[PDB]
């Protein structure tokens, strides 16, 4: 906030 | 290889005829991921291999032998992500903090396994499925390394789910199953030309799994084709009371997704190709356009969309991820007894191992979380309310209902970007709707651009799996755009  | 781009069904069929046994398949995927894996490319997708998987293998084939078969997976070799459970293999979320963690089976894993999969190992994954800190690489963990895309190993296998996108990729295993909680499983799936599904929130059980968030994670297959995707899900959907999200699915039943297997599934459809800045990816424009013109030709109509509060629930979801963690995480630990019971307890590992695991990037999302007032919060609560709101109701279903379709499509995510020390080169997504309104997302390979792959994403409302496959099977099957990468 990506890709967690 | 004998057995590469081989389906689970051939497979299936084969062990059936008495034409291959599962202790052959499974030492033959073993032998290869000593030689890419291990060695040669070094694709580090398997980060713990399970010392009992010859014995799983030889129990099923006697099984085999004496007539008494488990079902469509019996005997199937498969990988899973390392933040899920599975004994006896530890499960460290790729940290070193959890290096002789061991805790049993998560309720997925006891399904696959009562279905007869045999269990080759664990796979790589961004550490704490990339939910440490800034600037961080996907794909990289302290314990496993940094995983390879195998397409051009210089090249990021995104992530978090990095090592089950690439073992199935390069045919270390015939399937694989990741964890998604916002572009985790789907934009590995794509990165890596395979096929990857994000369910609906609830319909596969999370027990057992090293969470971020209740609200947003799933686990979900990834596989090399459509078919081999929803033979897994098969196996893995059901309720456990372990779990309170499963028990929210409307008319659940023992369903056969392999029965929504259909060529002509896109016939009379409805789908809505996304307006997004990807349309314009360089390279995309061929590839989005062939890609829609082969769902008109397959009977679907294909209409321009926007989506409604596109990104609108980014400071919402950073909100609820982060006061989840913390609460998650704890709870995980406890339940399982882990060596460290807080996140505190992880924070202070990391600083006094600062060497091998703060020597990349630092660790600041689990200090942010750490510091969160917890799950009664009035800010949490309206979060969590918002979020789910904005890319659900208002967002995924109000773009549905505006044009009465039954899906909503689009390039999944850009092509592979070089490693490199710095943050990953992030090019952008249209998954992130699904992943936090819990709605259900697949993506199915659509070609590559200069080498790299590319996928199409297939997005729909709760519980519209069954609908979903079948659309991406129609359009898996009159394209057959997966490569596998040349070593």
């Amino acid at each position: 906030f990506x890709l967690f | 290889f004998p057995y590469a781009e081989t389906d689970v069904a051939d497979l299936q069929a084969r062990m059936t005829a008495g034409e291959l046994d599962s202790t052959t398949l499974t030492q033959a995927y073993l032998q290869r991921i000593a030689a890419l894996d291990r060695t040669g490319p070094r694709l580090r997708a398997v980060i713990e291999l399970n010392p009992d998987a010859l014995k799983e293998a030889a129990e099923r084939d006697r099984e085999r032998r004496d007539g008494r078969l488990r079902g469509p997976l019996h005997g199937i070799p498969l990988l899973l992500k390392d933040n899920i459970n599975a004994a006896p293999m530890a499960t460290s979320a790729g940290s070193l903090a959890l290096q002789g963690f061991r805790p049993d089976d998560a309720y997925l894993v006891r399904r696959l396994r009562d279905a007869g999969a045999v269990v080759l190992g664990k796979t790589n994954l961004s550490e704490w499925a990339n939910f440490r800190g800034n600037d961080s690489i996907s794909g990289w963990s302290a314990r496993g390394g940094q995983t390879r895309n195998p397409y051009r190993i210089s090249h990021s296998p995104c992530g978090s789910s990095s090592g089950s996108a690439v073992a199935v990729a390069a045919n270390l295993a015939s399937v694989a199953i990741g964890t998604e909680t916002d572009g985790s499983i789907v934009c590995p799936a794509a990165i890596n030309g395979v096929v990857g599904l994000k369910p609906t929130v609830g319909l596969v059980s999370r027990d057992g799994i090293i969470p971020i968030s209740f609200s947003q994670d799933t686990a979900g297959p990834m596989a090399r084709s459509v078919a081999d995707a929803a033979a897994v899900l098969t196996a893995i959907a059901g309720r456990d009371d372990a779990d309170p999200a499963t028990a929210t699915m409307p008319g659940r039943a023992v369903y056969d997704y392999t029965a929504r297997l259909d060529p002509q599934g896109l016939r009379g459809k409805r789908i809505g190709l996304l307006q997004t800045p990807l349309l314009k990816y360089r390279g995309m424009p061929p590839l989005i356009e062939q890609a829609a013109t082969e769902l008109r030709r397959a009977g679907a109509v294909v209409v321009p969309v926007e989506l409604p509060n596109q990104g609108a629930w980014a400071e919402a979801e950073r909100t609820l991820l982060l006061y989840e963690f913390k609460a998650g995480l704890e709870r995980y630990f406890n339940t399982h007894r882990a060596p460290l019971r807080s996140l505190a307890d992880l924070i202070a590992f990391n600083q006094a191992h600062s060497k091998q695991e703060l020597g990349l990037f630092g660790q600041e999302l689990l200090v942010e979380a750490d510091a969160t007032a917890g799950l009664a919060d009035p800010a949490y609560i309206r979060a969590r309310s918002d979020a789910r709101r904005l890319a659900g109701p208002e967002g995924i279903d109000a773009a549905l209902a505006a044009h009465q379709l039954d899906a909503l499509v689009a390039p999944t995510t850009g092509v592979a970007w070089p490693i490199r020390s710095e943050g990953d080169d992030f090019p952008g997504e249209s998954y992130s709707a699904a992943a936090v309104a819990g709605y259900p997302s697949l993506t199915v390979p659509m070609g590559q651009i200069d080498g790299l792959p590319v996928g199409l994403l297939f997005m729909g409302t709760a519980w519209s799996e069954p609908k979903l496959i079948e659309m991406a099977y129609a359009y898996e099957q009159r394209t057959r755009a997966r490569r596998p990468p040349h070593f």
